[PDB]
């Protein structure tokens, strides 16, 4: 019963997380971290 | 140095984390040897 949510009109700084970030697991397809904070994303779906 | 549990990715070539950006980077075509390993009963002490 995988949690589905829609975002958009806002601002996404990556780094902020990394201010008490605990993230053991990490991964990337298509897209590199460095750029997340150089682009724009259309559709932002995020799953838990 | 020494390095935490979860920072075993960090210290390699190419990628992105706190410790390279910040504390111990590597070229992107750099040559040599990486070894890692635990000294929990070395370096740790009661009270941290």
């Amino acid at each position: 019963a995988w949690n589905r949510k829609r975002i958009s009109n806002c601002v996404a700084d990556y780094s902020v997380l990394y201010n008490s970030a605990s993230f053991s697991t990490f991964k990337c397809y298509g897209v590199s971290p460095t750029k997340l904070n150089d682009l724009c994303f259309t559709n932002v779906y995020a799953d838990s | 140095f020494v390095i935490r549990g979860d920072e075993v990715r960090q210290i390699a070539p190419g990628q992105t984390g706190k410790i390279a950006d910040y504390n111990y980077k590597l070229p992107d075509d750099f040559t040599g040897c990486v070894i890692a390993w635990n000294s929990n009963n070395l370096d740790s002490k009661v009270g941290g």
